[PDB]
């Protein structure tokens, strides 16, 4: 299902941003 | 830097889904605790609604409940055939409270965050793990995102739902998700994503008057009523 | 399938800590 | 607080997912690159590694891939029957740094993360966003779990791969991942996620020696041949 892979796709996004961000 | 116009709207996004263990399967998106906009069984969208593609982290969020559902019908409860969730999720500031509500054919179950209260009638087995629902961390995640791309539609939805914005003829219709009710001095009822109808008739009866109250808080008359099928908005009372 | 169940339940408990851990 | 002992040890933990366009698929965990501990086709499952239960994060990343592959296989590359990807994971602390292989009948392609290099080799075509990969944030998310989980099997597999750990008869047979290699002065390879055996025949032919050397470095001979199928560990050389 691409909408899973779309959701993975943004979870990496939160998960390198929310790193960066401390 | 946020959006203050997105921070200051507050509003409830109501997301249910349905499961028979025959096969059947129904999960919806709702707002201000009104009508369904979204409806799965590619999904129905309303069409002052985001795109499909702009509501993708609620589409997943739907589809593991169903995955959920089917799963506890599966490892458990064999009488019951149909079981169901809501999570009623308010939205203040960039704070989200979900409300899980399950419903099996034996047993009610109610659980709110703060209180922490789980409310449990019927004489069904549930466990009190899984009423608190799960997933939630999605939405609670996705809170900046979520709001923006909603926030159009949940204000638009109300300005819609409006007494200058019913169209009497009885056969009440507003075409928006905040539900009305339509009173005579036989009914059917019905719904689509787009447009909300209820038609009340009389054989041969003489009436004179037609009420119709919103869930706003509006009330409403169209007198006196004519021989033809003619479009008028709701008369104020 | 419960093995994707039981990584929500996990990811559920790393938002709600991480939050917390701020 | 964490774990001194798990932070201090380093290894490379190696996922790869085969998927073929006629039904075919395989994936496998693999530890301190060599051969595969865990393997789908209820996984199979090596003795000295841990509980099905306790490798759940790693199981649904490996699942997520299956998908991706096929969701490639069905949206594009249609003369490509095998897509192949291999994620080597190396743990140096609390970061992990996953660099991404992918294989099709037509094209390969690699990509590491800092150098953040693309090396694409093949007449084939891909894309230089799905050379990088996804759902890495799984692991990069579960470090002090992955290592705290995997610590004793990384290492025990280590001191079994050791010379004093394999048994030559020249059937040589080591129970340990670590790869190794038999040479005479017809070979039969093979596997299994707890025992690696390599046979080495010889119609008639005396060799009167038999060498052997493993990936951790050390070498090996067992001399003189017997007429029966005794077991011994090898010989330093
Ligand atoms: C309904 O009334 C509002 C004011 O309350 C006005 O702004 C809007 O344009 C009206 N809409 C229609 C269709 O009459
Ligand atoms: C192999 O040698 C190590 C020392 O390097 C020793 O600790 C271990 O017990 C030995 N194992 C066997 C089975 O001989």
């Amino acid at each position: 299902s691409m909408e899973l892979l779309e959701y993975i796709k943004r979870e990496q996004e939160r998960w390198d941003s929310e790193t960066k961000s401390v | 830097i946020v959006n203050p116009d997105d921070l200051q709207l507050t509003f409830t996004m109501e997301f249910e889904v349905t499961v028979t263990r025959d096969g059947f399967h129904k999960r919806t998106i709702s707002v201000d605790n009104g009508r369904p906009v979204v409806v799965w069984d590619d999904p129905k969208i309303c069409k002052i609604c985001p795109a499909v593609n702009s509501i993708n982290t609620e589409n997943i969020f739907l589809d593991i409940q169903k995955m959920r559902l089917n799963n506890l019908l599966a490892q458990g409860l064999w009488d019951i055939q149909r079981i169901c969730v809501r999570y009623v999720c308010l939205f203040l500031g960039f704070d989200v409270v979900c409300d899980v509500y399950h419903t099996t054919d034996r047993v009610r179950a109610a659980y709110t965050r703060q209180t922490g209260k789980i409310d449990i009638q019927g004489s069904g087995t549930f466990s009190t793990s899984d009423a608190k629902g799960i997933g939630t961390y999605m939405i609670e995640s996705n809170v900046r995102e979520i709001k923006n791309k909603w926030r159009p539609t949940v204000q638009k939805l109300k300005q819609l739902g409006y007494m200058n914005e019913t169209e009497v003829e009885c056969v009440v219709t507003s075409r928006s998700n905040v539900p009305f009710t339509v009173e005579l001095s036989i009914v059917t009822e019905e719904s689509t994503v787009d447009c909300q109808t209820v038609t009340v008739k009389a054989p041969g009866s003489h009436a004179q008057r037609c009420y119709v109250t919103s869930s706003l808080g509006w009330k409403g008359v169209v007198t006196p009523p004519s021989q033809y099928r003619t479009k008028r908005a709701p008369v104020n009372i």
